[PDB]
């Protein structure tokens, strides 16, 4: 074939900042409503790309997965490209006079006017509203939020003054009592990581110890010391009764008396905690959270404060059901929202709908031609956050710039633009940025501000006050609803809300607990399951079966819901259901996948009662996991406990195998009929994982698959196990409720009678087990097996330590995924490029742009490899070559983005030859220990203990 | 067969075209033909400032008068300024003459004075460096921030030995 | 591993010797079919297989 002719294009004029060939960063911030972030922006010759951490001091709120996969909403060809009226495609000057006429006329007749939003933390932006507001008699500002957090709300207002969260300090603090809290999960915009993980390390003899209550099962569970499965009717109680211990009282708690058992204790030892301990807890009662207040001023701990209350989240859930009353019951005129959508998220949305058919000139603004967009008046295109400028405060005392990095694909048009034009200011939303800045800014303009992206704002402690928490407390304990078998709602880390509906890498994204992927679930105990005589199944292709069953509430039911059965998911008669999957404007059947579930949301409570029945049918998952429990290889993840740690030597905690020589034993390590190779000068590199902070590891993934290209594969093609995934996070159940009771069992057998029968009850887990998280990549060995065997000789060792991957002479002889014992090598199948089996974000043009130049795209048969970061440190080495310098301490650690874009201090590269970097202080350590050593394979990563106690 | 007025054939071209974005090709999404879409007005990347004196004639002469060097002296005896000054600039002024260059002797366009004649400070070269005086051109898309300052020690350097 | 790492180490000379006396010596004897029916030549290489594996059980 000719080969095609490449031509090159030149600028006409090329602007001072723009360099072919060198990437530029930008500072900016994000915030939904729903997750909020400081970060920066890499961009190419004129676009942005993968998403990187605004760490210049104000280091507070890194990016979460959500946030990392948010890229693909601006580059996504399915946008409201140009905005409509009476459902047809219309100018903005069209919208403009538009609105601008029903303003004059809902003046003159006397009418309602609101604009509903969400949580819009913008000095300027509610300066502008104000203004609105001011020229206009008769306008309403309305806040709602999906998922509502107004009982916490109440119960600080009413204390100290205001409507705010408690920025909790997890890392100063020693004893944590959860009940309900779920702290590292979307609890009050969960990012608490850093802190919880940075009290689980034993620097010392010392360890921030954690005690878990609930009825669901989470990542703060998996993470707790302690766990005690209880129901919202115990967990009410059980709050009572630890207020009676830290705070004096003598209040008639009803409690089970095995429950009692450990509630005691834990408040005990809390209150013994005097300023190093912490009360959290997510029951939806203001009077729960009033006492929550209570004794975290009673324990008058570091970790409380309202120095710098959280801005985030301000909504009412008072409010917005007087506002849906109102546009049905009264005259209701030009109503205009943005980022608000109540139809699919409100329970109460057909209620919604009637009274939107009583209201004159609706106006949205979204990206998509939602369900509300559908009914209303004027369907408004609004720009992406990266084709926007504005301001954001998360906590009382920060103040920071949103920069735009690309110029508006489609025909946009700001919120605070049309604001400002009806308003009669001229200029534009930047313009009256300019201008209001100086109000907050004291120091340089712009220069100082948007370059770093941040500016620091003083604050104080809010005053407190008299208040009857002993009051408090009988209407809590009084307090009582006991019945039958109930559910709650919750988020996921893949599935915040409906932002991300058709988000191809959140919908392939597996749940960090169950391990499945591409569909919606019910959580179901196993205790239920065999009442309700439902199930899952392993089946012949190696993928998931499992039966249907039917949620009834009060007045209504859903009729057909995919059960899974975790074992200790569920206390004992409740249901987890997650809430968010069910659109079905404006996106294609294969993203129209799950259950939407917010109609069971009744009163903007997470917590119903419900009938259980099974129903007829069989569903099959495309789940990614296959076995649940850990066969008793403590050779795989060892634990120990902290006493143990501080007493015992390293030999009864840490042992290494050993082989037998002239009739003497020997570290197994120095075993060797061959030769080593000399690499003990020229960057050897190594990697260093340990298990204490690794709580979920979840955008740990997703940052990992943004350089390196690797498709997205269907809800098929993953229900065969056939994935393309380079690094991956494990979940390893336990029988009889310890990993210890998996190794007394095992060690204490029998001849081949009982043999047969104990390793077949020990892949069943039992109920309450503990949870453990292991993160596996390619370790790159040193005698490597996936080496030796390629007859075509793709793969090869670097003198720094890698395993490189060509992907030219792969002809894809299949060997080399069978010798790795690990076995992380993922072979390629079909062409995942062009073709329109696969219509993802790979094969349009306008969506082409989230791919990186400097890392090729294979294409068939050739298979691929977590390598370490070769995109990166070949650009480290060139960058301190090119200087005269020697590459500094923290400098290989900032590039690879398998550890530059985790949360938690959990991933760790860099360089090991330089003696001062933080890999070398790690591995002179004695947690110091690899996987499979027995084999003999030398990897190069290292993981070190759990030390949970 | 090979001809030389275009490419040659090839086996399977499995992974020889592009399926990412290389930055100067063409391509037929974008606003214009181009590859290489212009930044929005106003923003700031990290490790650049933006220049904050005007055009000419009301500027000039600001700039000339307060305006400082941002270098240190480690900096300036390093000969990468002189470097600087043997690519950019001799095909105009002189080497280490002013004036003669390459190009008023070959006679292709006239009108390049000495630097005797015009008194320049450090800071009036780095004004007229990146925006030109009736004759030169933006060289701002050529040297970058730190090495116009770099340009304008070996210039006055250069006035003192004539 | 270690079995043939302290044998390979320590009885450099036996361990290998073994494999000449055993193989190399007799294949370029007994090829010749005249040699196989002398009585000189199946007595050398019959006292050398013996010696062999002799050998191969010390
Ligand atoms: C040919 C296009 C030139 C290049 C290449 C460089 N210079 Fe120049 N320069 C050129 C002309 C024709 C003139 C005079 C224009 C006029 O209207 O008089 C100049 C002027 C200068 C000056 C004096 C400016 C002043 O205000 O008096 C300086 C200090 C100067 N040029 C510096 C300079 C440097 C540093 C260059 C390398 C980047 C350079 N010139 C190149 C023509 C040309
Ligand atoms: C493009 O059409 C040219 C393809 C050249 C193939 C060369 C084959 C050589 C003999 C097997
Ligand atoms: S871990 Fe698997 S892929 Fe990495 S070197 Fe060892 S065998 Fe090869
Ligand atoms: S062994 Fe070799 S040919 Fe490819 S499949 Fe593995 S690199």
């Amino acid at each position: 074939c000719e080969g095609p002719v490449h031509k090159s294009i030149p600028y006409v004029l090329q602007p001072e900042q723009i360099i072919p060939g060198v990437a530029d960063y930008y500072a900016t911030t994000v915030f939904d409503g729903f997750d909020f972030a400081n970060l920066l922006v890499k961009t190419r010759e004129g676009r942005p790309i993968k998403i990187e951490n605004n760490t210049i001091a104000g280091a507070k709120f890194s990016a979460n997965a959500r946030i990392h996969a948010s890229i693909l909403g601006l580059y996504d060809s399915m946008r409201l490209k140009e905005p409509k009226l009476d459902g047809k495609n219309s100018s903005w000057s069209a919208v403009d006079l538009k609105i601008k006429s029903s303003l004059a006329d809902a003046k003159a007749k006397g009418g309602q006017v609101v604009l509903l939003t969400n949580t819009l933390a913008s000095p300027t932006t509610e300066k502008l509203i104000g203004e609105f507001i001011a020229k206009n008699p008769n306008a309403k500002h309305v806040v709602y939020d999906a998922v509502s957090s107004s009982d916490a709300l109440d119960a600080f207002e009413t204390v100290y003054g205001e409507r705010a969260l408690v920025d909790y300090d997890f890392s100063k603090a020693s004893l944590i009592v959860s009940v309900g809290a779920d702290f590292l999960g979307d609890w009050q915009g969960g990012g608490y990581d850093a802190g919880y993980a940075k009290g689980r390390i034993p620097q010392n003899g010392k360890m921030s110890r954690h005690f878990q209550f609930e009825s669901n099962m989470t990542l703060s569970g998996a993470a707790a010391d302690k766990r005690v499965p209880m129901t919202t009717a115990d967990q009410k109680q059980a709050l009572v009764q630890i207020y009676n211990i830290v705070v004096g009282a003598s209040v008639p708690v009803s409690l089970d008396a095995k429950f009692k058992a450990e509630v005691v204790k834990a408040a005990q030892q809390l209150k013994a905690a005097g300023t190093k301990g912490i009360l959290v807890s997510g029951i939806e009662d203001k009077n729960a959270q009033l006492l929550v207040l209570a004794i975290n001023q009673a324990l008058a701990s570091e970790a409380f404060s309202t120095a710098g209350t959280r801005q985030i989240r301000k909504g009412s859930n008072a409010v917005v059901a007087q506002l849906i009353k109102d546009m049905n019951a009264g005259s209701v005129h030009t109503l205009i929202m943005s980022g608000v959508n109540p139809v699919y998220t409100l329970a109460d949305s057909a209620s919604f709908v009637s009274g939107l058919k009583k209201v004159k000139t609706s106006v949205a603004f979204s990206l998509k031609e939602d369900e509300t967009a559908a009914v209303s008046t004027i369907a408004a295109a609004a720009p992406h956050y990266l084709e926007s400028w504005g301001d954001v405060e998360i906590t009382k005392g920060t103040y920071s710039l949103t920069q735009p990095t690309i110029r508006p694909i489609f025909d946009t048009k700001q919120f605070q633009d049309v604001l400002l034009s009806v308003n009669g200011t001229p200029g534009n939303f930047y313009d009256y940025l300019k201008a209001n800045s100086g109000a907050i800014i004291a120091g340089s303009s712009w220069n100082k501000v948007l370059h770093d992206g941040i500016f620091v704002v003083g604050s104080a402690a809010l005053a407190g006050g008299s208040y009857d928490f002993a009051g408090a407390a009988s209407l809590l304990s009084k307090a009582k609803s006991s019945g039958e078998l109930e559910l709650v709602l919750y988020t996921k880390t893949g599935m915040g809300d409906g932002q991300h509906a058709n988000n191809p890498w959140l919908q392939e994204f597996p749940d960090p607990i169950t391990r499945v992927s591409w569909d919606n679930y019910v959580t179901v105990s196993n205790a239920d399951a065999k009442k309700f005589n439902l199930s899952n199944e392993i089946v012949a292709n190696g993928g998931l079966n499992g039966s249907y069953a039917t949620i009834t509430t009060a007045d209504g039911n859903k009729l057909e819901n995919v059960p899974v059965i975790v074992q200790p998911g569920q206390a004992v008669g409740t249901v987890g259901l997650a809430v968010g999957y069910g659109r079905k404007a404006a996106l294609k059947e294969e993203m129209q996948v799950g259950i939407n579930a917010y109609a069971l949301y009744k009163n903007f409570n997470s917590v119903q009662s419900i009938t259980l029945a099974k129903a007829n049918g069989e569903h099959e998952f495309a789940c990614v996991q296959g076995q649940k429990t850990l066969m008793g290889r403590g050779d795989i993840i060892k634990e120990t406990t902290l006493e143990i740690f501080n007493t015992q030597d390293a030999k009864h905690w840490n042992e290494q195998p050993m082989v037998s020589l002239d009739h003497q034993e020997v570290e197994a390590t120095t075993v060797d009929l061959w030769e080593s190779f000399d690499r003990t000068t020229g960057h050897h590199f190594n990697l260093s994982i340990d298990l204490n902070a690794c709580t979920g590891c979840g955008a740990c993934v997703i940052a990992c698959h943004a350089e390196n290209n690797v498709p997205v594969v269907g809800k098929a093609e993953v229900r065969r196990s056939r994935d393309m995934h380079w690094l991956r996070i494990d979940r390893y159940y336990s029988s009889e409720s310890t990993f210890e009771g998996d190794n007394e069992r095992k060690e204490g057998i029998a001849g081949l009678s009982s043999s047969l029968s104990t390793f077949n009850e020990m892949e069943k887990p039992g109920d309450n087990p503990q949870v453990a998280f292991q993160p596996v990549m390619c370790q790159h060995c040193n005698h490597a097996p996936c080496e030796t065997v390629c007859p075509v000789a793709a793969t090869s060792h670097g003198r720094q330590g890698q395993n490189h991957m060509a992907y030219n002479r792969c002809v894809g002889t299949r060997y080399c995924a069978n010798n790795c014992p690990y076995k992380v090598r993922r072979f390629n199948w079909f062409l995942y490029n062009k073709n329109s089996e696969f219509d993802y974000h790979m094969n349009d043009d306008l969506g082409r742009m989230v791919l990186n130049p400097d890392v090729n795209v294979r294409s068939r048969g050739v298979m691929e490899k977590c390598s370490f970061c070769i995109q990166s440190t070949q650009a480290v080495i060139l960058e301190a070559k090119r200087q005269g310098r020697v590459v500094g301490k923290d400098e290989f650690n900032n590039a690879c983005a398998c550890s530059a874009a985790c949360s938690s201090g959990a991933m760790v590269f860099g360089d090991v030859n330089d003696k001062e970097s933080e890999v070398a202080k790690l591995a002179e350590s004695e947690r110091m220990y690899h996987l499979l050593e027995h084999v003999g394979t030398k990897p190069n990563v290292f993981y070190h203990v759990k030390v949970r106690n | 067969c090979h001809n030389n007025s275009a490419p040659n054939y090839q086996y399977f071209p499995n992974m020889y075209e592009s399926v990412a974005y290389e930055p100067y090709t063409e391509a037929k999404i974008f606003k214009g033909g181009k590859e290489g879409q212009l930044p929005v007005e106003g923003t700031i990347n990290r490790g650049f400032e933006p220049y904050e004196y005007e055009n000419s004639t009301a500027g000039y002469e600001l700039a000339k008068a307060n305006l400082k060097s941002p270098l240190t002296e480690e900096e300036k005896n390093s000969g990468k300024g002189k470097e600087l000054f043997e690519i950019y600039c001799i095909s105009c002024h002189g080497a280490a003459g002013n004036g003669k260059g390459k190009l008023v002797e070959r006679e292709k366009f006239l009108g390049v004075p000495s630097y005797k004649d015009r008194e320049i400070t450090e800071g009036s070269i780095f004004h007229v460096e990146t925006y030109g005086l009736n004759a030169m051109g933006s060289h701002a898309n050529q040297l970058s921030a730190h090495e116009r300052w770099l340009v304008a020690d070996y210039v006055l350097k250069l006035k003192s030995q004539l | 591993v270690t079995y043939f790492v302290t044998r390979i180490q320590l009885y450099n000379l036996p361990f290998f010797g073994a494999v000449v006396m055993n193989f190399v010596f007799p294949l370029l004897i007994l090829i010749n079919t005249d040699f196989k029916r002398l009585n000189w030549v199946v007595v050398m290489a019959g006292i050398v297989i013996l010696l062999g594996h002799y050998v191969d059980f010390f």
